[PDB]
RNA sequence: AUCAGAGUGGCGCAGCGGAAGCGUGGUGGGCCCAUAACCCACAGGUCCCAGGAUCGAAACCUGGCUCUGAUACCA
RNA sequence: AUGUAAA
RNA sequence: CCGACUUUGUGAAAUGA
RNA sequence: UUGUUGGUCUUCAACGAGGAAUGCCUAGUAAGCGCGAGUCAUCAGCUCGCGUUGACUACGUCCCUGCCCUUUGUACACACCG
RNA sequence: GGUGAAAUUCUUGGAUUUAUGAAAGACGAACAACUGCGAAAGCAUUUGCCAAGGAUGUUUUCAUUAAUCAAGAACGAAAGUUGGGGGCUCGAAGACGAUCAGAUACCGUCCUAGUCUCAACCAUAAACGAUGCCGACCAGGGAUCGGCGGAUGUUGCUUAUAGGACUCCGCCGGCACCUUAUGAGAAAUCAAAGUCUUUGGGUUCCGGGGGGAGUAUGGUCGCAAGGCUGAAACUUAAAGGAAUUGA
């Protein structure tokens, strides 16, 4: 039975969310920040391979045997690549023993953006 | 002194190019003196693909790759190494 | 929280090869919250692959519709068409050139729907040219006749077989024979379809398509 | 809960860190003599010795 | 941007001494 | 003119009887080619003055001295 | 952050 | 401004006793 | 003599492994132990040599401090302590 | 959430995340280039309408009608101004959280004018190719864009060819690029910055050591901000350009 793993893994977090075939239905919804103390650590790639292996225990406990990636950066107006948790993050759920369907980045992507943030000199720091 | 010929861009018969913003810091810079890297790139790093290909119920199911066109300042393209200060002589070479 | 939620089969209408797309959950219905008529719209996107068992369809992801549920069978219809971000990311490179068109259309039940095609022009084998580009003048005329094929091949009854000309390129496939000799034009498709509007429920339409 | 795993330095990769103080190494499962992975490990290390894992899943990147 | 600044010294104390002027009309 | 307020480390300030400190400043090492900044320590007090009570006072009442705000109208 | 007037 | 009762009848469901 | 030094008895201090900092060191090496020579009438807690016991660690990196070569920028040339 | 690390901030009145739909306003990704068009400024979603333009083609027509230009005139990014409209995003000012010796900054949060549009002003930019316009001559090459001419051979075409897509050759006109002096230059560089002491094709604007200073004053234009015109007293031995070796 397939669920959708909607991985939301930008800098800064991770989310690993798991809903139904419908997304109407959430799931399990582990995040990287709640497995570490640190703000700094809630991006890094163990916290991340951390959530994965709690959300296969929770869907490994309710019947759903495969799940469908949709992998996503913070896409919009900012970033396109997905942040340092992600391939992390789906390392796990395939080496926690559930299977997985089709992958899909699914970033949000302006056709064009309304203004960025930071001014035309950007961040300078 | 001028450093370059054609000035920093590929800008001529043209009056106005339209700007763009830095992925990295956001500052805006002519499309035309962007540093634009068409990157093609895989969800898993061969280090994860046969453990995530061992987990696909459909056989013969190919990863796909992301799809980006990446556009960096000279500031910032400089600073991650993408474009390298080169010699006098081999300023000139555009492969 | 879980154990007061009653799952329903998720299936497909019948000019769909493979049926029953997955598994999808309801709470079991209380006081004005009805499992039933409660949600009855639930929206399912599913990979044409995973829907007629052919692989060579791995892209255009079908997006799927809940017109009414009957004693725990969720029965589906047709609501729309897409690409995967990759297999469009794919298409569209360099030194070559892009050609869009639209247009709103009538089915004869009255579905409003938009259709986008997209094609890009092909390079000839002998080609010594770095580029393959057409002129403005002729991307227009390649956008009308991309209009114009999309208006009368639809205007055909219904997406029962409307869809059946989506499934296998019907439509994409006869864009270039239809204007080869104005520019050659490869991977020619329809990329999108969204649905604008649809009748009222008319029960009647739903079980002679679905099983 | 972790089980520690038993792997076996197939080879040296190079010694990285910012003072060098980390060989790194790839690693051979004992119980699948099929997972090749990063590793990184600290104090003098050769092919044929065999580095004790209390966690697995914990993979050096290339050039860590 | 040490000349446009020197600019923008001048453009302050001229606005200055036409409000003087004004003043003493 | 009366009356309220306030006098404590070099300075600005806290301190409810067992009872003295906060910031900054001082002094001696460290870091530096050398100063700052930073690091480690060290030393500070007629608690305005004279009383008086008080287990026991810088604090509580009384007197003396100096700074500050106030209210002083009808003619 | 900074660098003899003492040539 | 706010509540009850009155005007004030009819019948249907969900949690309530 | 402001005790040259070596004896004998007596006197029995600080010091409980040393804060911020910081030195030297990769095999007969570090560290421990003593001996000889210089100065020298007398005085060696010093320096230059000698032998005796005898390891821990590393077999690397450019991170801090510096050095060499190349490329690059400079409004510096008593030369960035510019 | 944000970050070097955090904090301001949001959050069991359910934040963030997920899914369907709606509104609003901006923006027009990828394609997109050492490519196009425009006097410049500038100009990238579709389609239709209106007027304009360059180049090419021409055994059409006029017949010197031209070049450049004081005075005078049209347009002129961004910001800014006066009124309406709109007010998503971003965001001068302001307010906070960090950092710091301090931090009125960089970084982070919230946000006003503004950003967008209609009417009218303003007239400035490193408004740059830091290179005025017209004409001739002068060196070699492959690309490329628009038109035209010349070649058989090929198509997912085409009632058949013909045309359209592609290959080769030539001409004209563009945006450029590469290699080289027999050239020039202080050189960097430049096939136009060449045809200069062997100095003369035409014409407009403009410079005369560095500052004071695009300042004062008078005039004039503008609602204002300001624009245009624009000294002097005085001061000073250099300021500056290209390239070399070192540090
Ligand atoms: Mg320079
Ligand atoms: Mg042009
Ligand atoms: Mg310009
Ligand atoms: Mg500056
Ligand atoms: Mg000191
Ligand atoms: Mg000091
Ligand atoms: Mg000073
Ligand atoms: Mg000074
Ligand atoms: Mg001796
Ligand atoms: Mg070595
Ligand atoms: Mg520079
Ligand atoms: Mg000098
Ligand atoms: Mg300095
Ligand atoms: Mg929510
Ligand atoms: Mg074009
Ligand atoms: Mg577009
Ligand atoms: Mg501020
Ligand atoms: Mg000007
Ligand atoms: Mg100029
Ligand atoms: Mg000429
Ligand atoms: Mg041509
Ligand atoms: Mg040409
Ligand atoms: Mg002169
Ligand atoms: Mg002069
Ligand atoms: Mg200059
Ligand atoms: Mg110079
Ligand atoms: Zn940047």
């Amino acid at each position: 039975v397939f669920g959708v793993a909607h991985i939301f893994a930008s800098f800064n977090d991770t989310f690993i969310h798991v809903t139904d075939l419908s997304g109407r239905e959430t799931l399990v919804r582990i995040t990287g920040g709640m497995k570490v103390k640190a703000d700094r650590d809630e991006s890094s790639p163990y916290a991340a391979m951390l959530a994965s292996q709690d959300v296969a225990t929770r869907c490994k406990e309710l019947g759903i045997t495969a799940l469908h990636i949709k992998l996503r950066a913070t896409g919009g107006n900012k970033t396109k690549t997905p942040g340092p948790g992600a391939q992390s993050a789906l390392r796990a759920l395939a080496r926690s023993g559930m299977k997985i369907g089709r992958i899909e980045d699914v970033t949000p992507v302006p056709t064009d953006s309304t203004r960025r943030k930071g001014g035309r000199r950007g961040r300078r720091l | 002194t001028f450093k370059r010929r054609n000035g920093g861009r590929n800008k001529h018969g043209r009056g106005h190019v339209k700007y763009i913003r830095c992925s990295n810091c956001a500052k805006c810079c002519p499309k035309d003196k962007a540093i634009k890297r068409f990157l093609v790139r895989n969800i898993v790093e061969q280090a994860a693909v046969r453990d995530v290909q061992e987990a696909c119920v459909h056989d013969g199911y190919v990863l796909p790759k992301l799809y980006a066109k990446v556009h960096h300042c000279v500031s910032c393209a400089i600073h991650a190494h993408i474009v390298r200060v080169r010699s006098r002589e081999n300023r000139r070479n555009r492969e | 929280p879980f154990t007061k939620k009653q799952w329903y089969d998720i299936k497909a209408p019948l000019l769909f090869t493979s049926r029953n797309v997955g598994k999808t959950l309801v709470s079991r219905t209380q006081g004005t919250k009805i499992a039933s008529e409660g949600l009855k719209h639930r929206v399912f996107e599913v990979s044409l692959a995973d829907l007629q068992n052919d692989e060579d369809q791995a892209y255009r992801k079908i997006r799927l519709r809940a017109e009414d549920v009957q004693g725990m069978n969720v029965l589906t219809n047709f609501w729309g068409m897409d690409f995967t971000t990759d297999k469009l990311r794919s298409l569209v490179r360099k030194w070559q050139t892009l050609i869009e068109a639209h247009v709103d259309v009538k089915t004869t039940d009255n579905y409003m729907l938009r259709m986008f095609a997209i094609g890009f022009t092909k390079r000839r084998p002998n080609q010594v040219k770095r580029t393959c580009y057409a002129q403005a003048s002729q991307i227009r005329q390649i956008r009308r006749k991309m209009v114009e094929i999309m208006v009368n091949q639809a205007a055909s009854c219904d997406l029962k077989e409307l869809v059946n000309k989506f499934i296998p390129e019907v439509i994409g496939k006869e864009i270039e024979k239809a204007t080869s000799s104005i520019f050659p034009l490869q991977n020619v498709y329809v990329r999108k379809v969204k649905i604008l509007k649809a009748p009222k429920f008319d029960l009647g339409k739903l079980m002679e398509v679905h099983g | 809960d972790t089980q520690v795993k038993l792997a076996v330095v197939v080879k040296v990769m190079g010694r990285t860190g910012s003072r060098g103080q980390v060989t790194q190494v790839r690693v051979k499962f004992l119980d699948d003599q099929n997972r090749l992975i990063m590793r990184n490990v600290k104090g003098p290390v050769r092919e044929g010795d065999i580095l004790t894992l209390l966690e697995s899943e914990r993979e050096a990147r290339r050039l860590r | 941007m040490r000349a446009k600044w020197k600019k923008k010294r001048m453009r302050r104390l001229k606005r200055k001494r036409r409000k003087m002027r004004q003043r003493s009309k």
